[PDB]
C-alpha cells in the first residue's frame, strides 16, 4: 500500500532522468557524432538500457493507475521477458566494454592494427542474441507467454540465468584487474588516479546496482521461499538500485567521455 | 524523389564514402613521426638506421607496425605557418649531436629548437623522442676539449657518463609542462641496432594512452 | 578508348550464349555499363544496365528473367549470359560506358557490336523517317515524348545520337542542349516539356546517317525508331 | 651585393613616389555607390525567400 | 659609405611616401557613411552539412558555376562537392598529404592544390579515360605553397615560403614571372576581378599589389602589426580587405593607397585565417580562430552577424560567384554552407 508508493516515486523519477539521458546519447551516437569502433559499444547499451527503462515507466505508472484510479490495466505477459532481455543486453554490453579496454591496454599493436572493424558490430549481435535466447526460454517455461509452463522445470533454466550473470560479472571483474595491473606495473604517460578511479567506480557501480535486481530476481528469489519478507521490502529496493544503474550508465560511461572537454 | 542520373549519382558518392572511410581506417593505424633537430645532428644516420623537396618522407615498418617519418629540415622558413600541420603526430623523434658543444654556440640553438618544440602549444601531449647522437666521437671529445666551454656553470668530471648525464638533465629540463608530455632519451653510437627499437617503445606507451582514448576511458 | 564486343554467332532457339565486352583504355570500374542492341533493320533498344559497383542491375521487360548482366571488374570484362533464346533476340549488340556525376556525359563511347543471330513506358516518337537532305543547307529534326522529360531539379534528359552506316551510334547532344566532346558545333539541341528539336546547321558530309534520341528521365530507356538523312 | 638590394629597394621606392592618388571621400565614395547600386542582387545581404534559393 | 645614404634616401623617400598618402585622407569612412542605414541583424542557418574529410580541411575553393566546389585536406584527399545535393562528384588521392591551398578553375576543368612539398599539383578532371590525373606538376619553387590560383586554364600563380609569388605557364611547366620584393614569407593571394593584377599578403604585415604583365610590384600597403593570413579583393577590384593575426581586419583602396576602415573588437583578440567579401561588397565574412566567422559590415564596421557552428578553427571560407552561399570549412573535418 503505503509503503510501496514511497518506492514508485524514486522509481519514475529516476527512470525519466535515464530517459531522457539514454535518449540523447541514442540520438547524438546514432546521427550526429562519428562512431569509433567503441562507440557501438556504447549506443548498444544505451538502446538496452532504454527498453528496461521504458518497462520500468510502465509499470510503475500503471500502479499509479490502478491504486488511485482502479483502472485494473492487466497487461501482455511477453512484456516482463522482453524488459529481462534489455537489462541482460544491457549487463553485458558493460562486461563487454571492460573486456574490450583490458584488451586494448594489453594488446595494442593488435588493437591499432590486427582488429577487424566489424568485429564490434558482431559481438554486439552475439550477445544480443544470446540475450534474447535466455530470456524467450525463461519467459516460456515460466509462463510470460501465451503457453504457461511448468515450475519444475523453469527453475532448472533459471538458474542458468543466475550462473550466466555470475559469470558476467567475474568476467568484468577479471578484465578489470588485468588491466589495472598492466597499468600500475608499466605505464608512464597515463592518468593513473583518474584511470583506477574510473575503472573502480564501475566495478562498484555494476556490483552494488547492476548484479542486485538479477540476483534478487532469479537466483535469490527461489532460494529464500521466504515471501512475506521479500516482496513487500527487498523488491521494491531491488528495482530501484537496478533502475538507477540504468540511469547512472550513459553518465559514466558517454557524457563523462565525451563532455569532458567542453 | 530523385531521378535516374541523381540516383546513379547518389551511389556514386555512397562508393566514394565507402573508399574514404577505408582509406582513413588504413591511416589511422600507421605510426606518424616527426624527425626535427638541426643539420648534421645524425638525422641522415637515424634515417638509415630505421630503413636498414621540401618534407622527405620515410616509411618502414617494425613487429608489424607501419610507420611515416617526416624529415622536414629541408624546406626552411618560419616555423610557425606551418607546424600546425604535425599536430596530432604520435610522437616527435628530436635529436641532437653530442658532438657539437664546442662547434659554433651550436648545442644552444639546437636547445633553442627543442625549447621551441616542446613547448609548442601544438605539442602540448606529443612524447618526444630525444636521441643522442655521436657519443663515442663525444667520448674522445671530452677528454681533450673541455665541457666548460658550452656550460660556463658546469662543474663536474670529464668523463662519459657524468658530462653526458648533464647534459640530458638540462635538456630534460628545458621543458616547463612536466606532467602533459613524456621524455624518452638514448644515446646512440653511428652503429647500433637498438634505435628502432627504442623508437617502438617509446611509440607503444602512445599507442596505449590512444586506445584508452578511443575506448572512452581517457 | 575501346570496347569491343565479342561472342556472337548463329545460336538455335531456346539455347544459351554468353556475350562479352572487353574493355580497354579507360577506369571501367568507375563506368556504369549498358547493353543497348539493334534489330538488323529496326532502330535502338535497351536491354540491361550494370552500375559501378554492381549494386544496381536494370533489364528491360522483354528481357526479364532471361538475362544476366554481370561485370568482372579486375579483368575489365563485362558479360551477358542469355538463357532461352527467341526469335525476337536476334540482333546486334552494343556495350555502352556511361559515367553518372553532375556534369557528367553518359553514353559517350559504344562498342563496334556482335552480331548474334537466332534460328507505362515513356513512348518516344520520331517524327519523320526520312528526310531528303542537301549538302551545306540546314536541316532540323525533331521527336516527341509522350511524358515531360523536365525533372524538377531542372535538367531535361534527352540524348541524341547519331549512326553512321556500318559504324557504331556516338553521342551528339546529352540533356538536350549540351555538346559532346569531339562533335562540331553544327549541331544543337533546343526544346521544351516533351517537344524536342535537334538542329544541323550548315551540314557537311559524315553528317548522314540515322539519327535516335533517347529518354533517360525513367528506366526502362525507350529510343525513337531514327530519322534517316539521305542524299 | 648589400649595396645592390639596397639600390634595388631605392628603385622600387622611386617607383612607389610617383603614384597618382585620388583623396579618400572619392574612394569611399565609389565603395558606397558600389555598395548602393548592388544591394538588389546580394542575396546574403537580403534574405531571398525559399522557392528560389537552392539551398 | 654609399650604404649609409642610400638608407638615407630610401628613409627620406619613405617619408615622403607617407606624407603623400596622409595628404589625400581629408575624411574617414567613417565620416562618409554615417548617413546609410545599418544592415541590420544577418542571421545565416547552415543549409548543408558536408562531411567526407577525416582531418583537418585547410582550404576551399568555389567553382565559378556556384554548385561545384573543392576541398583540400590532411588525409591525402581532395573531394570535388555538389553543393546542392552533398553529392562527391570525384575524390582524387595525393601525393603528399600536407596540403595547404586548393584552387578551382574559372573553366571547371582544372583543380590545383599544393603544400609542403613545395610543387602545385593540377589534375585534369575532364578526361576521357573517366579518371582524374595529374595535369603537370609545377616544381621549383622553394618553399611551402600558401595559395595557388587560377587565371585561366594556361595561367597559375602560386604563393610561397621562399618569400615570393610566381607566374607559370602549364603547358611548357616553367614559371615565366616571379614576384620578389617581400621580406616574410607569402601567406595569401587574391586575383582582380579582370585577372590584370593581384595582391598578395606575407609575415611582413605588408601587402602588395602586383601587376601580371610588368612583372612588378606597384604599390605596397602596410598597417598591420602582426603577420597577415588572407586577403580578398572587393568586387569592383578598386579595393581589398586583409586579415591578421591581430583580430583586424583592415581594407585598403588601391586608389587611395592607404587604410579606410579596420575591423576589430575587444572581445576578439585571436587571429583571422579566411575573409570573403559578398556580391554587392556590403558585407565582408571573415574567419577566425576563436572558432567561429564574423558577419562584418564593410562600410559601417559592425558585427553585423555570427556563424558559429564549426568546432575547431574556420580554415577556409567562400563566396558563390553569384552570392547564394557561404561556405565555411574547418579543422573538425566538416564544411557547412550557409545562407
Ligand atoms: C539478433 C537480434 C536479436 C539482434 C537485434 C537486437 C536489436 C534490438 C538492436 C538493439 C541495438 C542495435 C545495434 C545498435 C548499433 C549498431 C551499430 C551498427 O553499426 C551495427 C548494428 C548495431 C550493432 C545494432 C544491431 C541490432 C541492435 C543490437
Amino acid at each position: 500500500g503505503k509503503e510501496t508508493l514511497i518506492p514508485v516515486f524514486l522509481i519514475l523519477f529516476i527512470a525519466l532522468v535515464g530517459l531522457v539521458g539514454n535518449g540523447f546519447v541514442l540520438w547524438l551516437l546514432g546521427f550526429r557524432m562519428r562512431r569509433n569502433a567503441f562507440s557501438v559499444y556504447v549506443l548498444s547499451l544505451a538502446g538496452a538500457d532504454f527498453l528496461f527503462l521504458c518497462f520500468q515507466i510502465i509499470n510503475c505508472l500503471v500502479y499509479l493507475s490502478n491504486f488511485f484510479c482502479s483502472i485494473s490495466i492487466n497487461f501482455p505477459s511477453f512484456f516482463t521477458t522482453v524488459m529481462t532481455c534489455a537489462y541482460l543486453a544491457g549487463l553485458s554490453m558493460l562486461s563487454t566494454v571492460s573486456t574490450e579496454r583490458c584488451l586494448s591496454v594489453l594488446w595494442p599493436i593488435w588493437y591499432r592494427c590486427r582488429r577487424p572493424r566489424h568485429l564490434s558490430a558482431v559481438v554486439c549481435v552475439l550477445l544480443w542474441a544470446l540475450s534474447l535466447l535466455l530470456s524467450i526460454l525463461e519467459g516460456k517455461f515460466c509462463g510470460f507467454l501465451f503457453s504457461d509452463g511448468d515450475s519444475g522445470w523453469c527453475q532448472t533454466f533459471d538458474f542458468i540465468t543466475a550462473a550466466w550473470l555470475i559469470f558476467l560479472f567475474m568476467v568484468l571483474c577479471g578484465s578489470s584487474l588485468a588491466l589495472l595491473v598492466r597499468i600500475l606495473c608499466g605505464s608512464r604517460g597515463l592518468p593513473l588516479t583518474r584511470l583506477y578511479l574510473t575503472i573502480l567506480l564501475t566495478v562498484l557501480v555494476f556490483l552494488l546496482c547492476g548484479l542486485p535486481f538479477g540476483i534478487q530476481w532469479f537466483l535469490i528469489l527461489w532460494i529464500w521461499k521466504d515471501s512475506d519478507v521479500l516482496f513487500c521490502h527487498i523488491h521494491p529496493v531491488s528495482v530501484v538500485l537496478s533502475s538507477l544503474n540504468s540511469s547512472a550508465n550513459p553518465i559514466i560511461y558517454f557524457f563523462v567521455g565525451s563532455f569532458r572537454k567542453q | 524523389t530523385l531521378s535516374a542520373e541523381d540516383k546513379a549519382a547518389v551511389e556514386r558518392s555512397k562508393m566514394i564514402d565507402r573508399n574514404l572511410r577505408e582509406d582513413g581506417e588504413k591511416a589511422a593505424r600507421e605510426v606518424k613521426l616527426l624527425l626535427l633537430g638541426a643539420g648534421e645532428s645524425g638525422k641522415s644516420t637515424i634515417v638509415k638506421q630505421m630503413k636498414i623537396t621540401g618534407i622527405v618522407e620515410t616509411h618502414f615498418t617494425f613487429k608489424d607496425l607501419h610507420f611515416k617519418m617526416f624529415d622536414v629540415g629541408g624546406q626552411r622558413s618560419e616555423r610557425k605557418k606551418w607546424i600546425h600541420c604535425f599536430e596530432g603526430v604520435t610522437a616527435i623523434i628530436f635529436c641532437v649531436a653530442l658532438s657539437d658543444y664546442d662547434l659554433v654556440n651550436r648545442m644552444h640553438e639546437s636547445m633553442k629548437l627543442f625549447d621551441s618544440i616542446c613547448n609548442n602549444k601544438w605539442f602540448t601531449d606529443t612524447s618526444i623522442i630525444l636521441f643522442l647522437n655521436k657519443k663515442d666521437l663525444f667520448e674522445e671529445k671530452i677528454k681533450k676539449s673541455p665541457l666548460t666551454i658550452c656550460y660556463p656553470e658546469y662543474a663536474g668530471s670529464n668523463t662519459y657518463e657524468e658530462a653526458a648525464a648533464y647534459i640530458q638533465c638540462q635538456f630534460e629540463d628545458l621543458n616547463k609542462r612536466k606532467d602533459t608530455k613524456e621524455i624518452y632519451t638514448h644515446f646512440t653510437c653511428a652503429t647500433d641496432t637498438k634505435n628502432v627499437q627504442f623508437v617502438f617503445d617509446a611509440v607503444t606507451d602512445v599507442i596505449i594512452k590512444n586506445n584508452l582514448k578511443d575506448c572512452g576511458l581517457f | 578508348v575501346q570496347l569491343v564486343e565479342s561472342g556472337g554467332g548463329l545460336v538455335q532457339p531456346g539455347g544459351s550464349r554468353k556475350l562479352s565486352c572487353s574493355a580497354s583504355g579507360f577506369a571501367f570500374s568507375s563506368f556504369g555499363m549498358h547493353w543497348v542492341r539493334q534489330a538488323p533493320e529496326k532502330g535502338l533498344e535497351w536491354v540491361a544496365y550494370i552500375s559501378s559497383g554492381s549494386g544496381t542491375i536494370y533489364y528491360a521487360d522483354t528481357v526479364k528473367g532471361r538475362f544476366t548482366i554481370s561485370r568482372d571488374d579486375p579483368k575489365n570484362t563485362l558479360f551477358l549470359q542469355m538463357t532461352s533464346l527467341r526469335s525476337e533476340d536476334t540482333a546486334m549488340y552494343y556495350c555502352v560506358r556511361s559515367i553518372y556525376y553532375y556534369g557528367s556525359s553518359p553514353f559517350d563511347f559504344w562498342g563496334q557490336g556482335t552480331t548474334l543471330t537466332v534460328s507505362a513506358d515513356i513512348v518516344m516518337t520520331q517524327a519523320t523517317s526520312s528526310v531528303p537532305v542537301t549538302p551545306g543547307e540546314s536541316v532540323s529534326i525533331s521527336c516527341r515524348s509522350s511524358k515531360s522529360l523536365l525533372h524538377s531539379n531542372g535538367n531535361t534528359y534527352l540524348y541524341w545520337f547519331l549512326q553512321r552506316p556500318g559504324q557504331s551510334p556516338q553521342l551528339l547532344i546529352y540533356r538536350m542542349s549540351n555538346l559532346a566532346s569531339g562533335v562540331p558545333d553544327r549541331f544543337s539541341g533546343s526544346g521544351s516539356g516533351t517537344a524536342f528539336t535537334l538542329t544541323i546547321s550548315r551540314l557537311e558530309a559524315e553528317d548522314v546517317g540515322v539519327y535516335y534520341c533517347m529518354q533517360h528521365l525513367e528506366y526502362p530507356l525507350t529510343f525513337g525508331a531514327g530519322t534517316k538523312l539521305e542524299l | 651585393a648589400s649595396i645592390a638590394q639596397a639600390r634595388k629597394l631605392v628603385e622600387q621606392l622611386k617607383m612607389e613616389a610617383n603614384i597618382d592618388r585620388i583623396k579618400v571621400s572619392k574612394a569611399a565614395a565609389d565603395l558606397m555607390a558600389y555598395c548602393e547600386a548592388h544591394a538588389k542582387e546580394d542575396p546574403l545581404l537580403t534574405p531571398v525567400p525559399a522557392s528560389e534559393n537552392p539551398f | 659609405s654609399e650604404l649609409d645614404q642610400l638608407r638615407q634616401e630610401a628613409e627620406q623617400l619613405k617619408n615622403q611616401i607617407r606624407d603623400a598618402r596622409k595628404a589625400c585622407a581629408d575624411a574617414t569612412l567613417s565620416q562618409i557613411t554615417n548617413n546609410i542605414d545599418p544592415v541590420g541583424r544577418i542571421q545565416m542557418r547552415t543549409r548543408r552539412t558536408l562531411r567526407g574529410h577525416l582531418a583537418k580541411i585547410y582550404a576551399m575553393h568555389w567553382g565559378t558555376d556556384s554548385r561545384l566546389l573543392v576541398s583540400a585536406s590532411q588525409d591525402g584527399k581532395l573531394i570535388i562537392w555538389d553543393s546542392y545535393t552533398t553529392n562527391k562528384v570525384h575524390a582524387i588521392p595525393l601525393r603528399s598529404s600536407w596540403v595547404m591551398t586548393c584552387a578551382y578553375a574559372p573553366s571547371g576543368n582544372y583543380v590545383a592544390c599544393g603544400g609542403l612539398d613545395n610543387i602545385c599539383s593540377i589534375y585534369n578532371l575532364k578526361t576521357r579515360e573517366g579518371n582524374v590525373r595529374v595535369s603537370r606538376e609545377l616544381a621549383g619553387h622553394t618553399g611551402y605553397l600558401s595559395c595557388c590560383r587560377f587565371l585561366d586554364d594556361n595561367q597559375i600563380v602560386t604563393s610561397s615560403g621562399d618569400t615570393t609569388c610566381a607566374l607559370w605557364d602549364i603547358e611548357t611547366g616553367q614559371q615565366t614571372t616571379t614576384f620578389t620584393g617581400h621580406t616574410g614569407d607569402v601567406m595569401s593571394l587574391s586575383l582582380a576581378p579582370d585577372t590584370r593584377l593581384f595582391v598578395s599578403g606575407a609575415c611582413d604585415a605588408s601587402a602588395k599589389l602586383w601587376d601580371v604583365r610588368e612583372g612588378m610590384c606597384r604599390q605596397t600597403f602596410t598597417g598591420h602589426e602582426s603577420d597577415i593570413n588572407a586577403i580578398c579583393f572587393f568586387p569592383n577590384g578598386n579595393a581589398f580587405a586583409t586579415g591578421s593575426d591581430d583580430a583586424t581586419c583592415r581594407l585598403f583602396d588601391l586608389r587611395a593607397d592607404q587604410e579606410l576602415m579596420t575591423y576589430s573588437h575587444d572581445n576578439i583578440i585571436c587571429g583571422i585565417t579566411s575573409v570573403s567579401f559578398s556580391k554587392s561588397g556590403r558585407l565582408l565574412l571573415a574567419g577566425y580562430d576563436d572558432f567561429n566567422c564574423n558577419v562584418w559590415d564593410a562600410l559601417k564596421a559592425d558585427r553585423a552577424g555570427v556563424l558559429a557552428g564549426h568546432d575547431n578553427r574556420v580554415s577556409c571560407l567562400g563566396v558563390t560567384d553569384d552570392g547564394m552561399a557561404v561556405a565555411t570549412g574547418s579543422w573538425d573535418s566538416f564544411l557547412k554552407i550557409w545562407n
